[PDB]
């Protein structure tokens, strides 16, 4: 007879509070993607228009999801990841999703298949407020791969306000997403309802064609590096090893690694009291620029911090170091490890290490398109494409903007 | 099927 | 037919990770004794031990919970406050309660008074890794005036529950607790199983008496050299609220609150005329005459402290420029993060420290014993027990076991020495 | 009731 925790819509957006930097919401999904139960080998992010709304969409080749496992991920701290083949998942709080996807906008609906069956959920700030919902409720529809329903009870419910109320009007329209995972498993989100600020995006997406950018009004709360404003030189350096391939409008991203990217390369021990292992560091001096340095914090494989100063914070310059602490906890929004007395050590230790090494120290790749058998069209096509089917239709384009053979072509680029 | 490419920028 | 979203004991702490500072924990339930809505003249804060314990303890005379209301409180995201009387609530998110206790301990309880009737409720991470549940449940138990209970279907599981898991092992052991609410209305917050490194609580209760303090290996992360609101609850009581309307008793001393006229000289005054607002924001620019080294932009949001000792202007730029400026201004046109200890960081908030810069630059070019402890005596016993602070009135006779206090609730207890 | 008074020493 005892009450359950109750979900109020508000909460939706209080989940989201944590992200100042709306890159550590992307980067939270990315890291979905990432992470080994969905083993992910690419996961493309693009930014598209459906039903007259800006969208942001998430799309991988993933193992998918049962519907259990999706009502899960709508829902608040479930998560059950555990490191397979040396592969360790980043995931561990089962809050990144909701914190992410709220953060970016206020409606995301996801489309996912794990080849038995498929699902599409709704987890939509702005249907909760229409219909002046009391609780956090998820239509979830499931079908088998026949394209037939399956828990019709809940399907039925789900579909009818996720047609009511959703992008998506139409059967037709959610099954062309559904679609749009060309392969037998794996995940697409759409978000909408993007943050506007001077009636416009939150987002740049003007600028570059290949970008999602924070326009010039850019540098966090702390010249900027790259990677605070563009989420192609983010990318690059998100994970450490990486596992997985980004693609950003279509066009890949190129990791960077230690070696070209830095010279006098020497390497360092931490060997902490309270640890039972070594932690190795990597210090570098900064070929590319001068002003981008500090230590790079990784945990998990994953960055948290960028560009921390440490040491001599003028003096100690263009020095780069780069750790990987997994003995750390990072913080609601992944972009700082919790305040320990731990942490605080491993600060101190870092900058001595660092100010020993200073003393002792002194073309994009090319677009793909498919002809469409049925218009003769040419149709842009994003990198990281394994294998298309024998022939290709407008019909059944991923991109929601060119899916009809009456779409006019594309120019290439001037 | 029937694939070109291009250089982007 | 569509299924609710649900949440799963494991996100109890997942909240509470944003708060890396633990006073930013403290504050939310500060803040929620001090809405217009609890009302609350004085709050006391306390350590003790319960069940052998330590505890933190957050007592308020204010208002108290309906069963109902305590349930939304243990619930998130619902809030439902309003400005009264130009008393403008801080708390609009629906979610400090969970996330400070959270932070602060794995347990925590909530006993009540609204004058009609009394709850508790239970909200344990303990208690939920041990019975294993999938979902938070939140056991209640509410009274009648007379202590009879009520909703007994709920209450009488609830009721089982605490008692098996709880600090409190009795019906008895629990109604001390609704005791120590003095007044007809109230509320009282016990949280345990604090956090613990080297096998001690990270917080200090030793080195002051009179503190809750946060030990030295203290700066914050952003901070060299620490001024005293980030070791010390006392300190940052002080500054909390730009104008106060509430006392908080700290280890049953009374916070006497900083003011302006009597802490910053050369005081001047200049406003904020932003674009994107309707309206003047008033800004205070002061030298720090007292420690010289704590200087910088006060930021108050709804009469609540955010941020303090931003460095803004000159004062970013060097070793030299700006020292001893202290600035205060209220901005509750942006934004507070989910800890409630910075502002989202939006273009606004960007102008608003530019501005903030430019405008102490001017300036800066421009300019060039505690109160006593109380006592009573109990009637049976005759024995000198301690008391707080901020009491406006006793009952005729007082006894041991009436006692507030839990170390002191009977006569068979020695008295205390005084300091 | 009855009330003493005391000093806190700091
Ligand atoms: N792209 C995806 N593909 C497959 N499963 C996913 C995907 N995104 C989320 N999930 C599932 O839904 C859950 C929600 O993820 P999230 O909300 O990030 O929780 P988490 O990753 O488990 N922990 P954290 O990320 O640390 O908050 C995950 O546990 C996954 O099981
Ligand atoms: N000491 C108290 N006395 C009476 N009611 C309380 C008390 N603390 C919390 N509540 C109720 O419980 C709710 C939860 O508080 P909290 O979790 O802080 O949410 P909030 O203050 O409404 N919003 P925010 O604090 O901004 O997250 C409050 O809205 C109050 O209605
Ligand atoms: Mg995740
Ligand atoms: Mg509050
Ligand atoms: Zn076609
Ligand atoms: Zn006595």
């Amino acid at each position: 007879g005892i009450r359950l925790s109750a979900l109020c819509p508000k909460f939706l957006h209080t989940n989201s509070t944590s992200h100042t930097w709306p890159f550590s919401a992307v980067a939270e999904l990315i890291d979905n993607a990432y992470d080994p139960d969905v083993n992910a080998k690419q996961i493309w992010i693009d930014k598209t228009v459906i039903s007259d709304h800006i969208c942001l969409t998430f799309t991988d080749n993933g193992n998918g999801m049962t519907a259990d496992k999706l009502h899960k991920m709508l829902s608040f701290g479930f998560s059950d990841k555990v490191t397979m083949n040396g592969h360790v998942p980043v995931g561990l709080y089962g809050n990144g999703f909701k914190s992410g996807s709220m953060r970016l906008g206020k409606d995301a609906m996801v489309f996912t298949k794990n080849g038995e069956t498929m699902s599409v959920g709704f987890l939509s700030q702005t249907y909760l407020e229409v219909i002046k919902a009391e609780h956090v409720v998820v239509p979830i529809v499931t079908f088998n791969k026949h394209r037939q329903m399956i828990n019709l009870t809940e399907s039925k419910a789900s579909l009818a306000a996720i047609l009511e109320h959703s992008l998506f009007s139409t059967e037709q329209k959610l099954l062309a997403e559904l679609n749009a995972i060309m392969g037998k498993k794996g995940t697409r989100i759409i978000i909408w309802n993007l943050r506007s600020y001077k009636n416009a995006t939150e987002f740049d997406f003007e600028k570059d064609k290949y970008d999602i950018r924070i326009p010039e009004d850019y540098k966090k709360q702390e010249i900027a590096p790259e990677s605070d404003y563009s989420l192609r030189a983010y990318c690059s350096i998100l994970y450490l090893k990486p596992r997985m391939q980004i693609i950003i409008r279509g066009q890949k991203v190129k990791t960077q690694l230690v070696s070209k990217s830095l010279a006098y390369i020497e390497r360092d021990v931490y060997r902490p009291k309270f640890l039972t292992r070594t932690v190795r560091i990597t210090f570098g001096f900064n070929c590319r620029n001068k002003d981008h340095y500090g230590i790079m914090m990784y945990h998990k494989n994953r960055l948290i911090k960028a560009y921390e100063k440490v040491g001599c914070q003028n003096m100690g310059v263009g020095v780069v170091g780069i750790i990987e602490c997994n003995f750390l906890k990072p913080t609601h929004n992944k972009q700082d490890f919790d305040y320990t007395n731990e942490y605080r050590l491993t600060i101190l230790a870092l900058g001595e290490k660092l100010n020993d090494y200073w003393n002792e120290m002194k073309k994009r790749p090319d677009q793909t398109w498919v002809q469409c058998d049925a218009c003769l069209k040419w149709r842009k096509l994003p990198d990281g494409i394994d294998q298309l089917p024998e022939k290709w239709y407008c019909s059944n384009n991923p991109d929601p903007q060119f899916r009809n053979c009456e779409v006019p072509e594309e120019p290439e680029d001037e | 099927a029937r694939t070109k490419q291009t250089a982007r920028k």
